[PDB]
């Protein structure tokens, strides 16, 4: 475990230092604040229906009765400009609202705790997440339990020895052809049945698909000892 | 999930295929250019949340041709491969609830309605046949009367109850499936809140199109009435006050959908997350999967959303 | 004004409209420059732009029996990357 835990670590060195198309989520950010700057402070060379596009243009050529008329086209036109960059800036701060109060929800969940949402702190089964630094953003690290190798094998819901149906504590029953064991789910391990992993409940004439077994009693030998 | 795409071209809105309306719009600055980038960064968004809620699994897994599922009758969620429409028997029911030329058009989405039941025919069959196990890694086998016996293990109930009442519990799950077909074709107002997105968007199309005959103070409205009575000289100033009045119409209508797009973005991420806590594994928390203890999900088409299928206990 | 790429033999008529330029096959490949209505378009090769249908991942069918079960034997651990703004 060590050894991959330590070996999925440089994965992640190499792959930040080759390419930079991970960040692209943080590169929209400055590119759309730098887009909306830009388009303010060039719509100040427009006319908007006026002689000239210089307020000292309009002031030193013009008479005061006609300079309110040329004044009047440019505050008109330059208003409607700042209240479409301030609308625009106050819908944006509501998804950077939702991002934070996300981040804020994995930084209590998956990192300060363990939790048992499905696909919330990486894919698979969660165990640890380590948070980073970030401009103008934070990045995780989920570390995840990932199951590789299967085998196929023969199962059955429960066992019935002596007339009492003998139903699994933790895990099902497992077969090889041969004999009968008792596994768990997520790794193979193969055990005897006993007493202390079966739970005994009825006869075994109502559960379909039961097959016949016996049951493994751990007071024989120190009884007749 | 998702809302329909739209395009409006900014010269021809405001200026019929006339020379002397667009010499007059070059002084306004870059407008035309601001209301073309806000509608493109829409109809990519509205091709983003279709992705994050139905393509979580890109393993296409598909229906076993032998149907021994323990007494359980999946024959209406299934797809059918009859009908030259691959859906089901309560999708065919979900799409018959819901039902110019100036400048205005309707993109196309990408992701068609035949791929979309395919993302779901592919999440019903790994629910049924592997279960909770191929969303974290591969597919493991595991038949369908032994897989409730952990979902019944994860709110408190002993393995006991299931296999010694299976003739009980598969019984009510059919019948539980027959009241959605009745329940649905009598009453159609169940899917009011898919029609209330298609109404509200057809109500900001009318209006732009209906304020194109307003004066704004002209004497026509028209552009070619005016380019033909007055001269140049005096023409020039009926086009400005009409030029004016469709570009704060223009600035309401974009303004408008920015809104409307932000509570679709905020409701296609919480039916994101109901498709892997809800379908793809057993939630605890109450009153997200449904009124009670929660078993198990199935979901199903929609146009223009997603409709869920709970279990509980 | 430009009208060099009417020249012909490379129409193919799609739901969203007609694309020209580009050749039309009969595969299915994961794209990356989305079109509109399933047609996706790559470079693919003495090289050319094509045009096919989107596919949905490689089919995976399963096993499915009464008596059937599959255990795992062995697991790995994976380190993923999640970047929030």
């Amino acid at each position: 475990i060590a050894n991959q835990f330590n070996s999925a670590i440089g994965k992640i060195q190499d792959s930040l230092s080759s390419t930079a198309s991970a960040l692209g989520k943080l590169q929209n950010v400055v590119n759309q604040n730098a887009q909306a700057l830009n388009t303010l402070v060039k719509q100040l060379s427009s006319n908007f229906g006026a002689i000239s596009s210089v307020l000292n243009d309009i002031l030193s050529r013009l008479d005061p009765p006609e300079a309110e008329v040329q004044i009047d086209r440019l505050i008109t036109g330059r208003l409607q400009s700042l209240q479409t960059y301030v609308t625009q800036q106050l819908i944006r701060a509501a998804e950077i609202r939702a991002s934070a109060n996300l981040a804020a929800t994995k930084m209590s969940e998956c990192v300060l705790g363990q939790s048992k949402r499905v696909d919330f702190c990486g894919k698979g089964y969660h165990l640890m997440s380590f948070p980073q630094s970030a401009p103008h953003g934070v990045v995780f690290l989920h570390v995840t339990y990932v199951p590789a190798q299967e085998k196929n094998f023969t199962t059955a819901p429960a066992i019935c020895h002596d007339g009492k149906a003998h139903f699994p504590r933790e895990g099902v029953f497992v077969s090889n052809g041969t004999h009968w064991f008792v596994t768990q789910r997520n790794f193979y391990e193969p055990q005897i049945i006993t007493t202390d992993n079966t739970f005994v409940s009825g006869n075994c004439d109502v559960v379909i698909g039961i097959v016949n077994n016996t049951v493994y009693d751990p007071l024989q030998p120190e009884l007749d000892s | 999930v998702s809302m329909t795409k739209t395009s409006v071209d900014c010269t021809m809105y405001i200026c019929g295929d006339s020379t002397e309306c667009s010499n007059l719009l070059l002084q306004y600055g870059s407008f035309c250019t601001q209301l073309n980038r806000a509608l493109t960064g829409i109809a990519v968004e509205q091709d983003k949340n279709t992705q994050e809620v139905f393509a979580q699994v890109k393993q296409i897994y598909k229906t076993p041709p032998i149907k021994d599922f323990g007494g359980f009758n999946f024959s209406q969620i299934l797809p059918d491969p009859s009908k030259p429409s691959k859906r089901s028997f309560i999708e065919d029911l979900l799409f018959n609830k819901v039902t110019k030329f100036n400048g205005l058009t309707v993109l196309p989405p990408l992701l068609t309605d035949e791929m979309i039941a395919q993302y779901t025919s592919a999440l019903l069959a790994g629910t049924i046949t592997s279960g909770w196990t191929f969303g974290a890694g591969a597919a493991l086998q595991i038949p369908f009367a032994m897989q409730m016996a952990y979902r019944f293990n994860g709110i408190g109930v002993t393995q006991n109850v299931l296999y010694e009442n299976q003739k009980l519990i598969a019984n009510q799950f059919n019948s539980a499936i027959g009241k959605i077909q009745d329940s649905l074709s009598s009453t159609a107002s169940a899917l009011g809140k898919l029609q209330n997105v298609v109404n509200q968007n057809a109500q900001a199309l009318n209006t732009l199109v209906k304020q194109l005959s307003s004066n704004f103070g002209a004497i026509s409205s028209v552009l070619n009435d005016i380019l033909s009575r007055l001269d140049p000289p005096e023409a020039e100033v009926q086009i400005d006050r009409l030029i004016t009045g469709r570009l704060q119409s223009l600035q309401t209508y974009v303004t408008q959908q920015l809104i409307r797009a932000a509570e679709i973005r905020a409701s296609a991420n919480l039916a994101a997350t109901k498709m892997s806590e809800c379908v793809l594994g057993q939630s605890k928390r109450v009153d997200f999967c449904g009124k009670g203890y929660h078993l198990m999900s199935f979901p199903q088409s929609a146009p223009h959303g997603v409709v869920f299928l709970h279990v509980t206990y | 004004t430009w009208r060099v790429y009417s020249t012909g033999s490379n129409v193919f008529q799609t739901r969203a409209g007609c694309l020209i330029g580009a050749e039309h096959v009969n595969n299915s490949y994961e794209c990356d420059i989305p079109i509109g209505a399933g047609i996706c378009a790559s470079y693919q090769t003495s090289q050319s732009i094509i045009a096919y249908t989107m596919s949905l991942g490689a089919e995976n069918s399963v096993a499915y029996s009464n008596n059937s079960i599959a255990i795992p034997t062995n697991f790995t651990i994976s380190v993923t990357t999640e970047i929030l703004p």
